[PDB]
Parts: C-alpha cells; sequence; structure tokens
C-alpha cells in the first residue's frame, strides 16, 4: 500500500506518477531529441520523436497521469505542437512544490501562488513581445527565408536549404487560407538528389499494381478531372452465369464514353498486366484509394462521387486544369495538379538515402511550421528557453518584493520554468550546469533574448538566430501547463467504487 | 538501505542539529537528557545539551567538536553553528545529487563566506558611543519587556544604564569594562518596589560602624581587618596596640570584620573608624578593589599607603536604617542599586530581570562595534548573496545560491519557537531587506529583524536589539569550515 | 517476485548494446569467404545448411526488438545492395561496442552517433581517394570472368565458374539499357529446375515450362510462330448437350480459328482431349492444364507482350518463342515445351538445372549480385580492393582526421577507427590464422608502403596481395556498406526505451 488517503497522501502518490509519465515525453524535447520505441504487442515497432504520438499510443492508466494527457491533448489540437513541454512544464510546477506540500502547505494557497504567478508570466511576454511581421516578410520575403533556414542552418543539407526555403515560403504564401497539414502533405521517391527534390502545386502518388493502370496518359489535357468511383473494374443452368459475367464485364465499359471520365478512381484493386483491356475502354483508372490520396485531390480537384454502373455527372470532365505523370528517377508517379480549389503542394522528396525521409519530417515539417506561425502569428520572441529564463528572472524578482506565503511558490514556480533549457541541452549533449550559469549571469546584467545554442552547444542570441517563436503559443502554453499544475494540486480524493 | 556515505554524514547532522533546533532563542523548549544510567536533566541551551549528548555517529561527533571549538571563542552561538552547517550540509547534498562536484560546492561556500563578511563589516553599527544612550536605554527598558517592575523599571532603566557606563573600567589596555560585581544587589525592607534607586556605592543594612565619625570622612586609609578585637590573658590582647600602630602607619578608618572592641567606643572619635561584623568577602574584596586596602588577619610587621581610600561615609537614614555608606572610593567599584520592597523575596524575579539587565547591557558595550540581532543579518545576508551568485557566472553560481536559503535558518527556527507563522515572518524580513536594496532612499531599513519574544516584524536598531559583530563573524566563519569538513568526507559507499 | 519496469536510459543503451552483439556478431564467424555455414532450422518442418547472411537474418527469428529492427532495415537494404548484409551487421556490432566503453566514459550517444556519421564522412571520401579502378569495363567479357571470380570461388564450382561468369557477360549485356542500366523484377535471371548437375545449369535464354504436352505422340519439335495463349476455362441428355456445347466452345479455337489465328494454343483447365486428338489430326497443339501467371513469362521470347484474352490474340500479338534447337530437357524425366524458336527476350533467364540447394542458392542470387557489381560497372565503373584492404585503409585516414578533431567527435572517430577494424579481424579469424597479429602486420605493410590493395591472406594463396588475386568489390558495394552501418548504429544509439504495449507493469 502507498498513501491511499486524503490530503498529502494522495497528492505523493499523484506527484509520482506525473514524474512517471513526464519520463516518457522528457527525452523528446528540442529539435534532436531521442526516439521513443514501443512495439503494439503484436510486433509494430513505432520509432517516434513527437511526443504527441507517443502520448496517444502510451500506458497511461493512472488516475492523475490521465488528467495531464488531456491538458496535453487540447494542446497538440489547437497547434500540433508543444506537448511535450506542456507535460514537462506542468510536471515540474509539482515536483518543485513537491516538499513544500509536506512541510505544511494548503494545497489552495500553491494554486493560488502558480496563478498569480501565471499572471505575470502572462503579462511579461508582451511587454517583451515583438512584431516584425511588416519587416519584409510577404514582400521581400527573404528574411521570412531566413528564419526558414534554421531547422538546416550549417549542415549537410544547408546547400540546398534555401532551395528549400524559396519554395516552401511559397508552401505557406501560395496557400496561407488557414493552413493545414493536409494542405502540404509530401511524398518520398527514392534515386534523385537533394537538389532534384522538388514542391509541385498538387499531388504526387506512384503507381502499383493495385493503384493504377494505364501508362502514358492524355496528361496534356485541359479538363482532367476524376470520377471517384466505389464499384469493381478487373475481372444446370451453368451457361447463364458465364452469359451474365460477359455482359457485367461489358457493363463496366459504359462509364467510359457515355458517362466521359479520363481517369476514374475506385477503391477496388485494378490489374496492370492486363492494362490493355482497361486501355480497350483508352481512359486512365485508379484503385485502392489513400485517403489522403482521396481527399486532397477532392477537395483540390473536385471530380464527381460515382457508384452507378453507368454514372454520367457534371465533375467527371469538369474544371480541372492539367494532369501529369513523369518518371520519378525511373519512377513513374501520378500528378492530379491542376486545380480549381488547388489547396495541395506535394514536396517531392528526391534524394539517394530513404532515411532523410523522417529529416524533412523532423526539420523540414517543423520548419514549414516555423514560418507558417511567423506569418500567421506575428507578435514573436525569443526560442531557445530564453523567454522562460526572462520570465523566471522577473518571477525571481517579483517574489522578494511581496511578503506572504506566496514568496516561496512564485520562486518554486522560477526554477520549475528551468526544466525547458535544462531538458533542451541535454536532449542536445551539453552539460546542464554549465550552460545555465553562464545563461543566467549575463541574462541577469546584460539582455534577454540570450538562449540556448543547438548547434555548438553554447550561449547565443536565438534573436539574432532567427529562432523565432509565437507569444500567443507561449502563452497558451504556460497557461495549459499551470492549469494541469493546479489541478493535480487541486485533487485530495480518488473515489473508486468499483463494481455495483 | 544506504550506499553513500555524505547522505550518512547530512542525516547524522541533520539528527544533531534537530535537537538544537527547539532549544535556539529566549523561548526554546527543554530537550530532556535522560541516559539509560538513570540521570534526567533538563536543560534549554544548545552547548550542556550537545557537551552531555551521548553522540552516535563519527561526522556527527566531528561537528560537535567544530561546536565546541565555537564555544571556546564566545560562548553562545553553538546552536547557531550547528543549525547553519547542517543547512549548508543538506543544501551542499541537494546541489552534489545534481552532478555537481562537491569541491565547487565547498568554493562557493568559501566565496559566498568570503562575501558574506564584507557584506556585514559595510553595514555594521557603532551607534553605540558616549552619545548613543537613547538606543541604549531603549536596549535595557526592551531587555526586560512584559515583567512586574516595567513602569518602575524605565526608572531602572535610567538608573542602570549610568551605572553601567559611568563606574567603566578603562582597563590595561584603555578599553571599557564592565564588571557585574561593581554594582552590587542590596535589598530595601519596607517601602514597597515603586522608588528603587542606584547608590553610588555600599550601604549594608549591618552593624553600625562608629558614632565618631562626620558625614564625610575625605583622605580615607582602610584597615580592613579580620581578627575579632578582643583581651586575651604587636598587642597579645588584641583590642588598642596593633591598632593604632596600624594607624601610626596612617590608618584612617579601619575596617574590623570580626568582632568589636571593647574599647572602640573611645577609638572611633580620635581615628574614625569602622567596626562591621560579617562583611560580605566579596563586597569586602569589592570596596578593597575600590580603594586599594591590604587586608590583613595579623598585623606582625603594605600598612603605609595601601590602606585604601574612601571620601564618604554617611551615618544617616536610607533604607529606615542607619545605612553605612561605603562609597566614592579610589577605584570604580563604588556602586550598589537598592531593592525596595519587603525583602529579596517580592522583587526576587524583578532583581533577577535587574541582573540580566546588567548583563545584557555590559555585552553591548564591550565589544562596541555591533550588528542588530533578530535575525536582520541572515536574511539581508540572503538577499545579499542571492544577487551576489548571478554576478558571479561560474560554476559555484548556485552553491552562493544555496548559500542563502541556508542563512534564513535562524529565523525560520526563531519563529518557529515564538510559537507563530514560520516562514511568513521570514517571507516578510526577507521582503523588507529587499527595499534596502531595491529602494536607494530606504537604506534605513536594514535593520528590521524578528522579535525575539512574540515574532513580528520589528526594529532593532531602535529597540536595542544587539549582538556584537566579532560573534556572527566567528559563528559564520566555523559554520563553514564545519559544513565544508563534512561534505570533505565523500567518497566513501558506507 | 515484485518485478521491475524501469530502464536506466544508460543501463538500457547497454541492454540494447548487448542484446545486439548477441544477434549481431553471431554471425562474425560467418563472415568472409571462408565464412562458416549455419544451420536454419525452421520450427516447422526444414533443415538447411548455408553461409550467406540474407537467408539467415531473415529466417532466423530474435526475440528482442533492437536486433528485429536491425533485421527490418538489413531487409530494405537487401533491396539496396542484397550482397555482404554480414558486414553492415558485424560493424553494427563493432560500432556499438566501442559506443560502450564511451557511454562508461561520459559521452551522450547522440554525439557518439553524429561523430560515427562524421567518420563516415571520411571514410567514404578516403574510399574513393583509394579507388585504383578499372574503367574498360564494358567490353571485358575476359576480365569479366576475374570480376565474378571470388563471388563463385568459395565452392567447387570453379570447374563451371568459367562457364557460370559467361552466363553473366551475357546477361548482363542483353539488359544493358546503356542509359538506365536495371535489372527488374520482370528482367529475373532466374529459373531453377531440381535434379541435374553443374553446367546442367546452362545458358538457353528463353522459357522453359514444366507442364504436360498435348499429347504423348504430339509433334513436339514445332517452329511456329502460331502458338497462343487461351485462357478457356470449365465455365442427362442435357448434359450431352452440355458436352456438345464445349465442343463448339473448343470449336472457337478449332473451326473459327483459321481466320482467328491461334494454333498452338494451350489450355488452361478442364477439358476432353479427343477434341484435342481432332486437332492432332490438324496439327494445331495444345498443352492442356496451364498456371496461371505463366503468360506474360511466355510471351516475351520475340519481344512481344501478354495475351490473357480471348479476342486480343491477333496476328501481332500471338504466343513467341526464342532460339531453335532439339535438345533433351529431360534427360529420364519429360522434355518441357520448347518455347525456344523464333527471336529475342527482354524477360531474359537462365536455364538452371542443378540439384544442390546451395550451389543453386548461390549462383541464382551471387549472379544477381553480379548483375549489381556489373551494374555497377556500367552505373558506376569504380571497383576497390576488399578483403580487408580497404577497410585497414580508412581505419587509418578516421584515426588521422581523429588526430585534429574538436572533443567528443574526436572520441567517436577514434572508436570508429577500431571499430573499423573488426572486417579485417573476423574475415582472418574465419580463415583460420591469428586475428589481432595478422591484422598488425598487413597494416603495417600497408603504412610503410604506400599500396592501399594489401589485404589478409584468406584464400591461403601466396601475398597478401588483393589485386593479383583480384578479390574486387565495387566503391557502392562498401560505400553503402559503411553509411548503412552508420545510419542503424545512430538509429540505436538513439533509440533508448523500449516500453512494450501489452502492457506489463
Amino acid at each position: 500500500g502507498t498513501d491511499s488517503s486524503q490530503g498529502i497522501p494522495q497528492l505523493v502518490s499523484n506527484i509520482s506518477a506525473c514524474q512517471v509519465i513526464a519520463e516518457a515525453v522528457r527525452t523528446t524535447l528540442g529539435p534532436r531529441g531521442m526516439d521513443k520505441l514501443i512495439v503494439d504487442g503484436r510486433g509494430k515497432a513505432t520509432i517516434s520523436n513527437d511526443g504527441a504520438t507517443i502520448l496517444k499510443l502510451l500506458d497511461v492508466v493512472h488516475p492523475a497521469a490521465k488528467t495531464l494527457v488531456d491538458i496535453a491533448k487540447s494542446q497538440d489540437a489547437e497547434v500540433g505542437d508543444g506537448t511535450t513541454s506542456v507535460t514537462l512544464l506542468a510536471a515540474e510546477f509539482l515536483k518543485q512544490v513537491k516538499p513544500y506540500v509536506e512541510e505544511g502547505l494548503h494545497p489552495q494557497i500553491i494554486i493560488r501562488a502558480f496563478r498569480t504567478a501565471t499572471q505575470l508570466a502572462v503579462n511579461k511576454i508582451k511587454e517583451i513581445a515583438v512584431t516584425v511581421k511588416k519587416a519584409d516578410k510577404v514582400e521581400q520575403r527573404k528574411l521570412l527565408e531566413k528564419c526558414a533556414m534554421t531547422a538546416l542552418s550549417s549542415k549537410l543539407i544547408s546547400q540546398q536549404k534555401a532551395f528549400f526555403a524559396k519554395m516552401v515560403v511559397d508552401a505557406v504564401m501560395m496557400l496561407d487560407d488557414l493552413l493545414q497539414l493536409k494542405m502540404i502533405g509530401i511524398k518520398k521517391v527514392q534515386g534523385g538528389a537533394l537538389e532534384d527534390s522538388q514542391l509541385v502545386a498538387g499531388v504526387a502518388f506512384k503507381k502499383t499494381f493495385s493503384y493504377a493502370g494505364f501508362e502514358m496518359q492524355p496528361k496534356k489535357y485541359h479538363n482532367p478531372k476524376i470520377a471517384l468511383l466505389n464499384v469493381e473494374l478487373e475481372l444446370e443452368d451453368y451457361q447463364a452465369i458465364v452469359d451474365a459475367e460477359w455482359n457485367i464485364l461489358y457493363d463496366k465499359l459504359e462509364k467510359i464514353h457515355h458517362s466521359g471520365a479520363k481517369v476514374v478512381l475506385s477503391k477496388l484493386p485494378i490489374g496492370d498486366v492486363a492494362t490493355q483491356y482497361f486501355a480497350d475502354r483508352d481512359m486512365f483508372c485508379a484503385g485502392r484509394v489513400p485517403e489522403e490520396d482521396l481527399k486532397r485531390t477532392m477537395m483540390a480537384c473536385g471530380g464527381s462521387i460515382q457508384t452507378s454502373v453507368n454514372a454520367l455527372s457534371a465533375d467527371v470532365l469538369g474544371r480541372c486544369q492539367v494532369f501529369e505523370e513523369t518518371q520519378i528517377g525511373g519512377e513513374r508517379y501520378n500528378f492530379f495538379t491542376g486545380c480549381p480549389k488547388a489547396k495541395t503542394c506535394t514536396f517531392i522528396l528526391r534524394g539517394g538515402a530513404e532515411q532523410f525521409m523522417e529529416e524533412t519530417e523532423r526539420s523540414l515539417h517543423d520548419a514549414i511550421m516555423i514560418v507558417r506561425r511567423a506569418i500567421k502569428n506575428d507578435s514573436v520572441v525569443a526560442g531557445g528557453g530564453a523567454i522562460e529564463m526572462e520570465l523566471s528572472k522577473y518571477l525571481r524578482d517579483y517574489s522578494r518584493t511581496i511578503p506572504g506565503k506566496q514568496q516561496l511558490l512564485i520562486g518554486a514556480y522560477a526554477k520549475a520554468l528551468e526544466i525547458i533549457p535544462r531538458q533542451l541541452c541535454d536532449n542536445a549533449g551539453f552539460d546542464a550546469t554549465n550552460i545555465l550559469n553562464k545563461l543566467r549571469a549575463r541574462h541577469a546584467q546584460g539582455g534577454t533574448w540570450y538562449g540556448v545554442d543547438i548547434n555548438n552547444e553554447d550561449i547565443a542570441d536565438n534573436f539574432e538566430a532567427f529562432v523565432w517563436e509565437p507569444a500567443m503559443v507561449r502563452i497558451n502554453a504556460l497557461t495549459a501547463a499551470s492549469e494541469a499544475a493546479c489541478l493535480i494540486v487541486s485533487v485530495d480524493e480518488t473515489i473508486k467504487n468499483p463494481r455495483s | 538501505t544506504g550506499e553513500t556515505i555524505r547522505s550518512q554524514n547530512v542525516m547524522a547532522a541533520a539528527s544533531i542539529a534537530n535537537i538544537v533546533k527547539s532549544s535556539l532563542g529566549p523561548v526554546g523548549l527543554d530537550k530532556m537528557l535522560v541516559d539509560d544510567i538513570g540521570d534526567v536533566t533538563i536543560t534549554n541551551d544548545g552547548a550542556t545539551i550537545l557537551k552531555l549528548l551521548e553522540v552516535e555517529h563519527p561526522a556527527a561527533k566531528v561537528l560537535c567538536e567544530l561546536a565546541d571549538l565555537q564555544d571556546k571563542e564566545v560562548g553562545d552561538g553553538t546552536t547557531s553553528v550547528v543549525i547553519i552547517a547542517a543547512e549548508l550540509l543538506k543544501n551542499a547534498d541537494e546541489l552534489v545529487k545534481q552532478k555537481i562536484h562537491p569541491t565547487s560546492v565547498i568554493s562557493g561556500y568559501r566565496l559566498a563566506c568570503k562575501e558574506a563578511v564584507r557584506y556585514i563589516n559595510e553595514n555594521l553599527i557603532v551607534n553605540t558611543d558616549e552619545l548613543g544612550r537613547d538606543c541604549l536605554i531603549n536596549a535595557a527598558k526592551t531587555s526586560m519587556s512584559s515583567k512586574i517592575i516595567g513602569i518602575n523599571g524605565d526608572f531602572f532603566a535610567n538608573m542602570v544604564v549610568d551605572a553601567v557606563l559611568a563606574i567603566k573600567y578603562t582597563d590595561i589596555r584603555g578599553q571599557p569594562r564592565y564588571p557585574v560585581n561593581s554594582v552590587n544587589i542590596l535589598k530595601a525592607h519596607g517601602r514597597s518596589q515603586m522608588e528603587s534607586m542606584l547608590i553610588s556605592g555600599y550601604a549594608l543594612n549591618c552593624v553600625v560602624g562608629s558614632q565618631g565619625m562626620p558625614k564625610r570622612i575625605v583622605n580615607a586609609k582602610i584597615a580592613c581587618l579580620d581578627f575579632s578585637l578582643q583581651k586575651t590573658k604587636r598587642e597579645s590582647d588584641i583590642t588598642k596596640e596593633r591598632i593604632q600602630k596600624i594607624l601610626a602607619t596612617g590608618a584612617n578608618v579601619i575596617l574590623t570584620t570580626g568582632g568589636i572592641d571593647d574599647m572602640c567606643l573611645k577609638y572611633f572619635v580620635e581615628a574614625g573608624a569602622m567596626a562591621v561584623r560579617r562583611v560580605l568577602k566579596r563586597d569586602l574584596k569589592r570596596i578593597a578593589k575600590a580603594s586599594g586596602a591590604t587586608i590583613l588577619s595579623t598585623l606582625a610587621n603594605f600598612e603605609a599607603a595601601m590602606l585604601g581610600q574612601a571620601e564618604e561615609v554617611v551615618q544617616e537614614r536610607i533604607c529606615d536604617d542607619e545605612l553605612i555608606l561605603i562609597k566614592n572610593t579610589k577605584a570604580r567599584t563604588s556602586a550598589s542599586i537598592i531593592l525596595r520592597g519587603a525583602n529579596d523575596f517580592m522583587c526576587d524575579e524583578m532583581e533577577r530581570s535587574l541582573h540580566d539587565a546588567l548583563c545584557v547591557v555590559k555585552r553591548v558595550l564591550e565589544s562596541k562595534s555591533v550588528v542588530p540581532g533578530g535575525g536582520a543579518v541572515e536574511a539581508a545576508l540572503s538577499i545579499y548573496l542571492e544577487n551576489y551568485a548571478t554576478s558571479m557566472g561560474s560554476r559555484e553560481q548556485l552553491a552562493i545560491a544555496e548559500f542563502a536559503r541556508s542563512l534564513l535558518v535562524i529565523p525560520n527556527t526563531l519563529a518557529v519557537n515564538a510559537a507563530q507563522d514560520s516562514t511568513d515572518l521570514v517571507a516578510k524580513l526577507r521582503a523588507f531587506h529587499n527595499e534596502a536594496q531595491v529602494n536607494p532612499e530606504r537604506k534605513n531599513l536594514k535593520w528590521i529583524g524578528l522579535d525575539l519574544s512574540n515574532g513580528k516584524p520589528r526594529d532593532n536598531k531602535q529597540a536595542g536589539v544587539f549582538e556584537p559583530t566579532i560573534v556572527k563573524v566567528k559563528s559564520l566563519k566555523f559554520a563553514t569550515e564545519a559544513a565544508i569538513t563534512i561534505l570533505r568526507i565523500d567518497d566513501l559507499i558506507k | 517476485q515484485d518485478r521491475k519496469s524501469r530502464l536506466m536510459g544508460l543501463e538500457a543503451l547497454k541492454s540494447h548494446i548487448m542484446a545486439a552483439k548477441a544477434v549481431a556478431n553471431t554471425m562474425r564467424t560467418s563472415l568472409g569467404p571462408n565464412g562458416l555455414d549455419k544451420m536454419m532450422v525452421d520450427k516447422d518442418g526444414d533443415v538447411t545448411v548455408t553461409n550467406d547472411g540474407a537467408t539467415i537474418l531473415s529466417m532466423m527469428d530474435v526475440d528482442h526488438q533492437i536486433a528485429k529492427l536491425m533485421v527490418e532495415l538489413s531487409k530494405s537494404q537487401d533491396d539496396e545492395i542484397g550482397d555482404g548484409t554480414t558486414g553492415v551487421v558485424v560493424l553494427a556490432g563493432a560500432l556499438l561496442e566501442e559506443a560502450e566503453q564511451l557511454l562508461d566514459r561520459g559521452i551522450h550517444p547522440i554525439r557518439i552517433a553524429d561523430g560515427y556519421e562524421q567518420a563516415a564522412r571520411v571514410a567514404i571520401e578516403h574510399l574513393d581517394k583509394i579507388s585504383d579502378s578499372v574503367l574498360v569495363d564494358i567490353k571485358d567479357t575476359e576480365p569479366l570472368i576475374q570480376t565474378a571470380k571470388t563471388t563463385l570461388g568459395s565452392k567447387v564450382v570453379n570447374s563451371c565458374h568459367r562457364q557460370m561468369a559467361e552466363i553473366a557477360v551475357n546477361a548482363v549485356l542483353t539488359v544493358a539499357d546503356m542509359e538506365r542500366r536495371d535489372v527488374d523484377f520482370e528482367l529475373i535471371k532466374v529459373e531453377g529446375k531440381v535434379g541435374g548437375r553443374l553446367e546442367d545449369t546452362k545458358l538457353i535464354k528463353g522459357v522453359i515450362v514444366d507442364k504436360d504436352f498435348s499429347h504423348p505422340q504430339m509433334p513436339k519439335k514445332v517452329e511456329d510462330a502460331k502458338i497462343a495463349i487461351l485462357t478457356c476455362p470449365f465455365e442427362v441428355e442435357d448434359y450431352k448437350a452440355l458436352q456438345k456445347y464445349e465442343k463448339e466452345k473448343f470449336e472457337e479455337m478449332i473451326q473459327q480459328i483459321k481466320e482467328t489465328g491461334a494454333n498452338l494454343a494451350i489450355c488452361q483447365w478442364g477439358f476432353d482431349d479427343e477434341a484435342n486428338h481432332l486437332l492432332l489430326q490438324n496439327n494445331l497443339p495444345a498443352v492442356r492444364w496451364v498456371g496461371g501467371p505463366e503468360i506474360e513469362l511466355i510471351a516475351i521470347a520475340t519481344g512481344g507482350r501478354i495475351v490473357p484474352r480471348f479476342s486480343e490474340l491477333t496476328a501481332e500479338k500471338l504466343g513467341f518463342a526464342g532460339l531453335v534447337q532439339e535438345i533433351s530437357f529431360g534427360t529420364t524425366k519429360d522434355k518441357m515445351l520448347v518455347i525456344e524458336q523464333c527471336k529475342n527476350s527482354r524477360a531474359v533467364t537462365i536455364f538452371i538445372r542443378g540439384g544442390n540447394k546451395m550451389i543453386i542458392e548461390e549462383a541464382k542470387r551471387s549472379l544477381h549480385d553480379a548483375l549489381c557489381v556489373i551494374r555497377n560497372l556500367i552505373r558506376d565503373n569504380r571497383v576497390v580492393y576488399g578483403g580487408g584492404a580497404a577497410e585497414i585503409s580508412c581505419a587509418l585516414a578516421v584515426s588521422q582526421e581523429a588526430d585534429k578533431c574538436p572533443t567528443l567527435e574526436q572520441y567517436a572517430m577514434r572508436a570508429f577507427a577500431d571499430a573499423l577494424e573488426v572486417i579485417p579481424m573476423a574475415l582472418s579469424e574465419n580463415s583460420g590464422m591469428n586475428p589481432i597479429q595478422t591484422m598488425t602486420e598487413v597494416r603495417a605493410r600497408q603504412v610503410k608502403e604506400m599500396n592501399p590493395a594489401l589485404g589478409i591472406d584468406c584464400l591461403h594463396k601466396g601475398t597478401n596481395d588483393m589485386k593479383q588475386q583480384h578479390v574486387i568489390e565495387t566503391l557502392i558495394g562498401k560505400k553503402q556498406q559503411i553509411s548503412l552501418a552508420t545510419q542503424m548504429v545512430r538509429m540505436i544509439l538513439k533509440i533508448d526505451d523500449i516500453r512494450k504495449p501489452g502492457e506489463s507493469e
């Protein structure tokens, strides 16, 4: 048995389970964090880096541990980032005040102190918040491209990094209509090089056997639209079933020039070994949908949905601009580009190594989000754990200026901020102390936006290294962390009532 | 189970410091010192606690030994030099659990104490001059707070500060040193305690010395004796001849301590001499060292010039008595506070309140360089070292920071033992010394310490709460030395 | 009886490193040409003996998920190289064993991993520096024998390894699209028949189907371009009228076929063969009851394409045949189908008629690996001297750049050097010599003399020179190996915690 009663017996095991579930997203903070491996039972080893996709698939069974992951489920549903920070910071808010509760403090006092420190924290972020939106971002966009370079600066792909950046700032700004990651779905292709990687205004999908039949289509076409089918395409009264199957096999060819489509798209497999029977129809096809290939081309090109065997519509060959189908290092890919509602740009990931597929999914999938937030939000502040350090110093100076019980707790707030850079450098590999004291010296005397460098692990100036961060994102992040902290502090009893 | 000797030593030192924790301060509780042999011992001070404690751990014995090395210097401060050292042990363990080497923590403690003593010496107090007397008489008044004399005890405060300053010995090195015996306790039967006043010498309610001496016997030569002046069957019948012999060596006022003479009724007019039986040998030596008078048992031969001076012995009615005023003597041991009331019994605890009121102001005037008490120095030093750590930027930056919280344990324990809120008064005192730094004009909100009686944020310089600076400096030094030595014993799986 | 679930993430790296180094470096004695052939026993009925790594690490089943990830990515590396993956696994174990000491010394595994990557960025370019490659290798049919020498020289097939290399000189040439330079899933040079001997595997660039014949006295030696493939399935006097209807369904191929054109029109399913005897009077043969997916297999041997339907089998899209011959395909067993009469084969494939699984398993796959390294004589004609000779020189250069390098990457490079030095050690150990002295002596001979082709004499020839013995890999065959070892050593070092859903805490 372990302290299953009212008060400080209840809070200790809750903070213990909080630290236990913080261990599973501890080493995932930062761009060079470690990889968590969980295997599903039946043998699905999932090497995953983002804390949210760990946290959905984890072993969250405790009462108190479930009341952190839901606050993180809010935060990754808002933006899709900061999930491991709003758990680590929230657990550190409890862990720093963990020796303070058993010495004789009331939980509501340390809740109220958390709340007034959070109000000063969401105050002080705005008086140091910097807007850089008008200063050459949408016109003269290259400064926006400069902070695009931050995810791949001083690397081996740094040469094609500006080549990537000039295209991905267009992948933001030619599509900035309350953007989604569904709008930019990237596709890896073996062969080629990093110079040959490209970005189509549209989609790019490889043709397999069960995917799509006809090679060398009417690509150069000025209204190629698709038909979203749902039915098959491929192959004593015993003669009558053969006459029926001949009839159905000819009946499938009636959507061809009566309904008049160029590509049909069902979810059923097609035979590419006998392509000429479906090139007897002489029109392209598609089978065995991915839902991404479904709905991207649906929201972009807009072909009609069909079920009937002779289903004629207006969006079988409605208004789409172009089609393309080209070998990509040899490997022929579809291109349902040329779309009237084209919120679709697929990055062709050309390159020799397959293991750079995660790289643009780790760096450039976050770099596209960095410039997307640099456009969508304008009040920016530094990154690398400098803003939390400024908040910690300001709360440290506030706490000594106020008498009462909060004088410890706000200070216990401030050290609880400093889990942010210490876990960053330890996810990089540097010593936690010498990156912190050298930070705090010039941070308490010289300036504000001195932060942690990720490259050579020294004290850098991330405002000039252009590691921006949206101010309201940080506000909602530490607000959710403080709320998840005081939610656990306010819990003092778990009634179970199991069975009847 | 146990894997580090450092955790073992911090637990040993904390278990030592817990016993002297609730005895620090003037309202400390009792730690019962019962060993298994049958003794029962009740005390409230850490010196008698630790010196007779059956200590278990070796490093705990090292801490008690270093507390004893502190004990030979100034007396008190033993519980503070244990408690601050134990908190340094605890915070150093919390630091070295964060992959910090104890070398860095030891050097940080050293730099923190070296900076803290210069912080202290920049902000000490020498208000207790000869001009600083209202603060001194206020120190005298607040040292006897909430007592039965305290209305007339203000008049005792009027009569105790000139008692300690006026009779003050300039010593062989030319420095002020107050003997407590120079003002002698003296009851007064009859009239109640509301009129007690210091008289400039001793006035014993005794047998009258003579009737043939004037009010003012100017140039006395005290032949303080021992023998009873009687006849037998240079003198063998000791009544006249050696009395007249030492009077021929110049004895103006002979002081026979033994029994009376048969013919002193004729001798006490021509010489003007005294005869008081059973003179208090404390006060006999005191008025002897106030005069320079050779005590003689017999007189077979010093007698020429080493019989001492008294200016005036009045034969009048004080204490409703013919009081014998051995006063206005040569050296400054001539004073005795009168104690009205009925006896030494009704004003007995009042008399005890007078004696330690002498004893607190003699500690002020000796070692005139002084700091406020009440734990203001510890909170101000934590506020100092908090920014001093951030000024450094080295690896030891945390250590000075952990020097800060380990210094305010003394006002924390004072707030504990005074039945008040523990962390709240430390937070208020820490807040008051913040505007001693950030507000430039409010430098005179610096000595706001804790009330040692009732536990409230209060003045000390106006309140007269004082402690010698050499005591605080040496206690901080020895606490840091103890912390460094027990942190050095680290590299054992034990 | 109070089981734990915590994995202390430095000790968890030690656990993953030893879990690798159990599975990795088990195969350390199978490395090299003189390796020890492991036994493969399936848990149902199989008993085989093989030395090839890609067979065993697929067919073995490991317990830990670290080694499961190792063989899972090495399955994709089989699509990358398909040859010498045992060197990748041995280097994985070597780099992890060397990284264990740096993890004990205090280095973060991220720094060890990207220092290994930075050391690979030295070793690959130094491998490019020591490339003393031959560049004439397009029409080099006699140098192509020693190109394909050591991949076949480990067995007693050396009597026919000249013929087996001349198999490859015709194999690579007709598939040599001299821009794209690819053998594909459909360009497969594999058709193994059981029973026979060494040279019974020989050059027949044709289609060899083991079906029956149209008749036991059918004229089997046809020359025709009038071949066909029709998929005619089986899909009470009325049942006799139904048999007349099945007769007339065949008459689509009998009487309605001289205007249609399907004479050697072999059949797939149920049938009554006396109408095929009526065809035998017509002399239009029809092999009964053939399989499903062998249709484009047989419709390539003049360069044409597949017709599996009735009406699209026209005269331009008949059945197609390779080159005329009269040989008994089966000596005691039946002669198979002569699909060898007329013209060229794009999907070109070698007759393989051995009887022992070892030589046939190596001859199918190592000739495809030749078709990767002779692909690496047309895609990038750049070869290097293996046998540990290159592995010593790149270990010297990585230690050279480990002299002027910043702190923990430098320690990672100096671990990378002797982690690369295991490929001399294991290959010398499996031969039967001392593993530590023989590496040091030839490393000294490689450092006092400027020749980098001085490997370990594990063929037990005269000298340690790999030039005269022609033990030769490609620049890709070792560059891909080193990079694909480092790219997963970094993966294993990046993986710290393995929690197990099906949760057990």
